RNA sequence: GUCCGAUUUUUUCGUACUGGAUUUCCAACGGGGCCUUUCCUUCUGGCUAACCUUGAGUCCUUGUGGCUCUUGGCGAACCA
C-alpha cells in the first residue's frame, strides 16, 4: 500500500522521510538489499553536533527488530554515510527504562535486570560502536569529582568506527550526561 | 578455604571477558540445544555434557552462544532430573563409603569420611529446601538411600 | 598555622621527604638531602645553585633511597630512560 | 570468608600508606567502598582512583599522596543519634580542628562535618585523618 | 618497588602471572582444529580436552587427555583457534 | 554609625558592638521545587478526547463507511 511512508512508525519527521527512501533506494536490489530490509524500519532519529564539521545520526531501531539491522549494519551504515557526506552513522536500539523501585516510585511484579539505567546505559554503550566489542573498561574518579569511563575496543575491524570515535563521545553525552574516552589494545 | 579439609587450594576455572563471542564459533544457538538436549536424552549430566561441548564440539561455554546455562535447558525440555547433580553424586558417594563400611567395620577412617560426607548431603538439601527445589519434608535417609541413586 | 589575628605562630614549618610527603622530624638522622648541580652553557657545573630532593629516613632504609631518587631526577629531566613506570 | 570488603579496602590503604607506597590495589569493588573513597578525595587524603571491570565485582587502583595517618572503619555500624557524633568525634578523632567520621545516613554517606550541617545521621562507616 | 604503573603491568610479566592473578583474571587455553592426513574431516578440540576426541567417523583417536594440556594423538594437524 | 579598655605611642595614626537589601564581586553552605524514558501506587473531584451509538446528510474510479452535523451512553489521556 505504501513504499515510503510506511518504512517508518509515526508521522514526524522530514528528516527520517529523507533516510526513509535511502532505504528504498536500496529495496531496488531485489535477492539481497530487497530481502532482509523491508522489516526493518525504526522509530525516531536524532541529530547530535560533534567536535568536527560534521554531525551524528542516531537512528533509533525498536528491539525486537536489533537483531535484523545488525546482520545489514555492516553495509548499510556505509551505504548511508555515501548518500550522506558529513554525517556519521550510528544505530541506537531504543530500550525502556524504569526507576529503581521506591517506597514511593513502586510497581508490583519486580522489575527485570534489563530495564535497568545502569544495564540500559550499559547496551547503549554496546550498540553505539556495534561491531568490535569491548575488552575492558574503567572508570576514572578525578581528583576534583567526576567519573570519565575509558572503554577499551577490540583491535579486530575497528576500521569501520576508527574515524567516529571522536563523534561517539557526544553521542553518548547528549543521551546519559556521562563522559566517554575510547582506547585501543597495546 | 575448605569446608571438610583443612585445604587451601584456589584451583578453579577462568571464564573470559567475553559474554559475547567467538568469532570462530559460526554454528547458532538453535544447533547447539540440540545437541545438549540430544546427550541428555543419552542420559548426561550437565556437567559431562558441557565436557564434550568444550571438547569435541569447540562450544567454549553455554550461557553465551545460547544465552542460557545448560540445566536450565534440560528443565525446559522436560529433562529436568528427579534431584540435582550435587545433591546426587554426594548421595551416591555415601552410599558406596557405607556399603564398604558393611563389611570392613574397623576401618575408623571410613566411618570418619562419612560423617563428614553425609553432613554434605545435609547441607546441601537443606538449602534445596529452602529456595523449593526439593519438598518441605524430604531429608536424606541413609536406609533408603541406596533406592534413591537409579 | 594562624591564630586569632591571622599572625604565624607554630615555631617551625618541618620539611617533607619528596618521595613520600612525610615530615622529615628533628631526630630524624637518616634522613638525607640530596642537592644536584644545574649546568649552564655546556659542562660548567653551575656553583651556589642546586636541583634539590630531600629523601626521609624511612625510605632509605627501606632501601627504596635509590629507586624512588631515579623517579624523582628523571622526572625533573635530569634522567633519561632509566626508571619506568610500568614494571 | 570476606566480611566487611570496606574493611579490607581501608586497611591496604592504610597499609600501602605506612610503607611507603604511592598507590594500592582494591579488590573487591563496592560502592559503599567508592562512596567512602569519594569522601575520601573530597578533602585529598587521597588522589585519582580508577575502577577496574572485571567481569565480576571490581578492583580498584587508589593513588596516594602521603598526609594519610589512618583511615579506619567502625564494625559493627553502630546507630548513631545526631547528639552522638559530637561524642564519636571526641573519642576517635586527633583534635577538634580537623578529620573526618564518615557515616550512613538516609542522605546519603558522607562525613560527619556535612551531616552536621544537614542535620542528619544514621550508622557509622569510619573515619579518616 | 614503592611507585608503579599498577594500571599498566607490563606483558612479559602479565604473562608470568597465574592464570587468575593477572589485572582481569582470563584463560590460559585455546582451541584446536585437528585432522589426521588420511581424512577431509575439521574436527575442533579443546587444548585440555578430558574425553578421547575422535573424528565423526572412521574410529580414529585425536587426542588423550592428561593432568593439563590433552596430548594431540601422533600424526596430526592443528592450527590455533 | 556610636557605646566601650580605645594600642606600638606620633598626631587628624590601630586594637569587642550594631546596620545591611540586593549588586554578579568572588567564596563556602544549607532548605524547597522541576527537566533529562523517572509523581509510581490507591482514591476522589474537574476538564473532556477518542469510542462504538440512535437520527438527518453527502463523497467514493472501492460500502471505504470515509466526512459532517444528531440522540445517550462509556470516561484513554490530562490537571489537582
Ligand atoms: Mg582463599
Ligand atoms: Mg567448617
Ligand atoms: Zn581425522
Amino acid at each position: 500500500s505504501a513504499p515510503q511512508a510506511k518504512i517508518l512508525s509515526q508521522a514526524p519527521t522530514e528528516l527520517e522521510l529523507q533516510v526513509a527512501q535511502a532505504f528504498v533506494e536500496l529495496e531496488n536490489s531485489s535477492p539481497e538489499l530487497k530481502a532482509e530490509l523491508r522489516p526493518l524500519q525504526f522509530k525516531s532519529i536524532r541529530e547530535i553536533d560533534v567536535a568536527g564539521g560534521k554531525k551524528a545520526l542516531a537512528i533509533f531501531v525498536p528491539v525486537p527488530s536489533l537483531a535484523g539491522f545488525h546482520k545489514v549494519q555492516t553495509k548499510l551504515t556505509r551505504e548511508l554515510e555515501k548518500k550522506f557526506q558529513d554525517r556519521h552513522v550510528i544505530f541506537l536500539a531504543e530500550r525502556r527504562i524504569l526507576p529503581k523501585p521506591s517506597r514511593t516510585s513502586r510497581q508490583v511484579q519486580k522489575r527485570p535486570r534489563s530495564r535497568t539505567l545502569t544495564a540500559v546505559h550499559d547496551k547503549i554503550l554496546e550498540d553505539l560502536v556495534f561491531p568490535t566489542e569491548i575488552v575492558g573498561k574503567r572508570v576514572r574518579y578525578l581528583v576534583g569529582g567526576n567519573k570519565i569511563q575509558k572503554v577499551l575496543l577490540d583491535s579486530k575491524d575497528v576500521q569501520q568506527i576508527d574515524y567516529k570515535l571522536e563523534s561517539f563521545q557526544a553521542v553518548y553525552n547528549k543521551l546519559t550526561g556521562k563522559q566517554i574516552v575510547f582506547e585501543i589494545p597495546s | 578455604g575448605r569446608m571438610h579439609s583443612a585445604g587451601k587450594g584456589i584451583s578453579s576455572s577462568a571464564i573470559p571477558y567475553s559474554r559475547n563471542a567467538p568469532a570462530w564459533f559460526k554454528l547458532s544457538s538453535e544447533s547447539v540445544i540440540e545437541q545438549i538436549v540430544k546427550y541428555a536424552r543419552k542420559g548426561l549430566t550437565p556437567s559431562q555434557i558441557g565436557v564434550l561441548l568444550r571438547d569435541a564440539h569447540g562450544v567454549t561455554q553455554a550461557r553465551v552462544i545460547t544465552g542460557n546455562k545448560i540445566m536450565r535447558i534440560l528443565k525446559s525440555n522436560g529433562l529436568a532430573p528427579e534431584i540435582p547433580e550435587d545433591l546426587y553424586y554426594l548421595i551416591k558417594k555415601a552410599v558406596s563409603v557405607r556399603k564398604h563400611l558393611e563389611r570392613n567395620r574397623k576401618d575408623k577412617d571410613a566411618k570418619f569420611r562419612l560423617i563428614l560426607i553425609e553432613s554434605r548431603i545435609h547441607r546441601l538439601a537443606r538449602y534445596y529446601r529452602t529456595v523449593a527445589v526439593l519438598p518441605p519434608n524430604w531429608k536424606y535417609e541413609s536406609a533408603t538411600a541406596s533406592a534413591l541413586v537409579n | 598555622m594562624e591564630n586569632d589575628k591571622g599572625q604565624l605562630v607554630e615555631l617551625y614549618v618541618p620539611r617533607k621527604c619528596s618521595a613520600t610527603n612525610r615530615i622529615i622530624k628533628a631526630d630524624d638522622h637518616a634522613s638525607v638531602q640530596i642537592n644536584v648541580a644545574k649546568v649552564d652553557e655546556e659542562g660548567r657545573a653551575i656553583p651556589g645553585e642546586y636541583v634539590t630532593y630531600a629523601l626521609s629516613g624511612y625510605v632509605r632504609s627501606r632501601g627504596e633511597s635509590d629507586d624512588s631518587l631515579n623517579r624523582l631526577a628523571q622526572n625533573d629531566g635530569l634522567l633519561k630512560n632509566v626508571w619506568s613506570y610500568s614494571r | 570468608t570476606r566480611s566487611s570488603v570496606l574493611a579490607d579496602a581501608l586497611n591496604a590503604i592504610n597499609n600501602a600508606e605506612k610503607t611507603g607506597k604511592r598507590q594500592v590495589l582494591i579488590r573487591p569493588s563496592s560502592k559503599v567502598i567508592i562512596k567512602f573513597l569519594q569522601v575520601m578525595q573530597k578533602h585529598g587524603y587521597i588522589g585519582e582512583f580508577e575502577y577496574i571491570d572485571d567481569h565480576r565485582s571490581g578492583k580498584i587502583v587508589v593513588q596516594l599522596n602521603g598526609r594519610l595517618n589512618k583511615c579506619g572503619v567502625i564494625s559493627p555500624r553502630f546507630n548513631v543519634k545526631i547528639g552522638d557524633i559530637e561524642k564519636w568525634t571526641a573519642n576517635l578523632l586527633p583534635a577538634r580542628q580537623f578529620g573526618y567520621v564518615i557515616l550512613t545516613t538516609s542522605a546519603g554517606i558522607m562525613d560527619h562535618e556535612e551531616a552536621r550541617r544537614k542535620h542528619v545521621s544514621g550508622k557509622i562507616l569510619g573515619f579518616v585523618y | 618497588v614503592l611507585v608503579q604503573d599498577l594500571l599498566h603491568p607490563t606483558a612479559a610479566s602479565e604473562a608470568r602471572k597465574h592464570k587468575l592473578k593477572t589485572l582481569v583474571q582470563g584463560p590460559r587455553s585455546y582451541f584446536l582444529d585437528v585432522k589426521c592426513p588420511g581424512c577431509l574431516n575439521i574436527t575442533t578440540v579443546f587444548s585440555h580436552a578430558q574425553t578421547a576426541v575422535t573424528c565423526e567417523s572412521c574410529s580414529t583417536i585425536l587426542c588423550t587427555p592428561t593432568g593439563g594440556k590433552a596430548k594431540l594423538s601422533e600424526g596430526t594437524s592443528f592450527r590455533r583457534k
